[PDB]
DNA sequence: CGAACCTGGTCTTGACTCCATTGCCGGATTTGTATTAGACTGGCAGGGTTGCCCCGAAGCGGGCG
DNA sequence: CGCCCGCTTCGGGGCAACCCTGCCAGTCTAATACAAATCCGGCAATGGAGTCAAGACCAGGTTCG
């Protein structure tokens, strides 16, 4: 049954998911919320530049510089020593 | 040798065989040999989970 | 400390089964302890465990 | 192939219906099986693996 | 003790690009349905041999209103 | 007269151990004619979503008077 659940990815999955939060939460507040916003991370539902803006008040442009900002920020070894294993 | 393998189709049991990795068919004679020790907790893992 | 279980088919009686301490061995082949022999009816003509 | 169907009925009659093949003995994970030869250096209680 | 700096971002504003997303709109293709006027008129066709056990069905000899 | 029941036989379903080990089975009147549905290919309304450039804006760590 090559569809059914293959018993080693979900816990990987599910240690991938915990080990994601840790991460996330290493850094500050407002940047791990754009990231959970951006990505879906929260309800599966990926919020967009304009929906991040508006439920924190500010203008895209600035949602866009600090989802930069933090994809540069995780693009550093020292938070994906721990995350390069999972692909 | 056999942790986690292929599964079959309709219903959920393991597999058979060296040719996939299958578990050992534990049959109704050793359920009987299990039940006459008595260890149930060890006859509910094997044919759960 | 972690025993596993040694079936052997077909399963007469009572102690086809029972529970040994493993330990490691150069090899594969599983060495069974030559007194239990006489329960499990196995002689090394090359029966399986 | 003038192979005769199986019907409902045929699920659960005889041998391979779900009852002697399915409900009662199981493939099991956490399984193996080897060839067995004699150890008569082991403790009672160990065996070989 | 104050001046001036230059730099950590913090945020916004506007201008521009790109891109999905319907919306027609027309041709291709795909699937369904109908119609063929000489006469034609009751199937192939195969296997199947164990033995024992329990039970139920059909039948035959036995007596009888 | 025809009427009914006790043993006999005929048939019919159920069962006959258990580990591994294997891996994918068949065949002919034949096309048109049309219409609904479906689909797919190409511009054409976008406006939303992203992207950059520029700057205003602080208020704090760095240096000169
Ligand atoms: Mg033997």
């Amino acid at each position: 049954d090559s569809e059914a659940v293959v018993a080693v990815d979900a816990v990987s999955f599910t240690l991938l998911q915990d080990q994601l939060q840790s991460v996330l939460d290493t850094l500050s507040e407002r940047e791990a919320g754009v990231v959970r916003l951006r990505f879906g991370l929260t309800d599966g539902q990926p919020r967009t530049l304009d929906e991040i803006g508006q439920v924190y008040g500010v203008t895209r442009e600035r949602i866009r510089q600090i989802e930069s900002k933090t994809m540069s920020k995780l693009r550093h070894p020292s938070r994906s020593q721990v995350l390069r294993d999972y692909l | 040798a056999r942790s986690t393998g292929p599964y079959s189709m309709i219903t959920q049991q393991p597999l058979g065989g060296k040719a996939q990795f299958g578990g050992q068919r534990f049959g109704e004679m050793e359920c009987w040999a299990m039940q006459a020790y008595g260890a149930a907790y060890t006859l509910q893992e094997l044919l759960t989970i | 400390e972690h025993p596993v279980l040694l079936n052997r088919a077909p399963t007469l009686h009572r102690l086809g089964i029972q529970a040994f301490e493993p330990m490691l061995v150069e090899g594969k082949a599983i060495q069974l302890h030559p007194l239990v022999c006489e329960a499990f009816n196995a002689d090394f003509d090359g029966d399986q465990m | 192939g003038n192979r005769p169907l199986k019907s409902l009925s045929d699920l659960l009659k005889g041998k391979q219906g779900r009852f002697r093949q399915n409900l009662l003995g199981k493939r099991v994970d956490y399984s193996g099986r080897s060839v067995i030869v004699v150890g008569p250096q082991l403790k009672l209680h160990q065996c070989g693996l």
